[PDB]
């Protein structure tokens, strides 16, 4: 009904009604870094 | 999972470039690159240092 990673995450599952097969992969997620020269130099920043 | 993998800042195919100049520069040159300058001299010459 449902599969397992390695480390025991879930990471597929059956849909109940349409026997087909879904893998599931996590909601993006991630740092946002902010690049900035010194305050000194310019008050511009970019961002990852 | 809220764990996360960064990547290195020197890439596997520039940490092969630095590899690549270390080398040529030991082949070339000797110890001398170290030193400052890459000094060429003849490698069975280097041998003989
Ligand atoms: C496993 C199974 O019986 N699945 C059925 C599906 O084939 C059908 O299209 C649907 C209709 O509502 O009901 C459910
Ligand atoms: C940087 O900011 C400090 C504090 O205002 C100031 O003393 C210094 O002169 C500044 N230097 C430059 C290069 O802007």
């Amino acid at each position: 009904q449902f599969g397992r990673d390695i480390a025991d995450t879930t990471d597929a599952v059956r849909d109940p009604q349409t026997l087909e097969i879904l893998d599931i992969t996590p909601c993006s997620f991630g740092g946002v870094s902010v690049i900035t020269p010194g305050t000194n130099t310019s008050n511009e920043v970019a961002v990852l | 999972n809220g764990l996360t993998v960064l990547p290195p800042l020197l890439t596997d195919e520039m940490i092969a470039q630095y590899t690549s100049a270390l080398l040529a520069g030991t082949i070339t040159s000797g110890w001398t690159f170290g030193a400052g300058a890459a000094l060429q001299i003849p490698f069975a010459m280097q041998m003989a240092y």
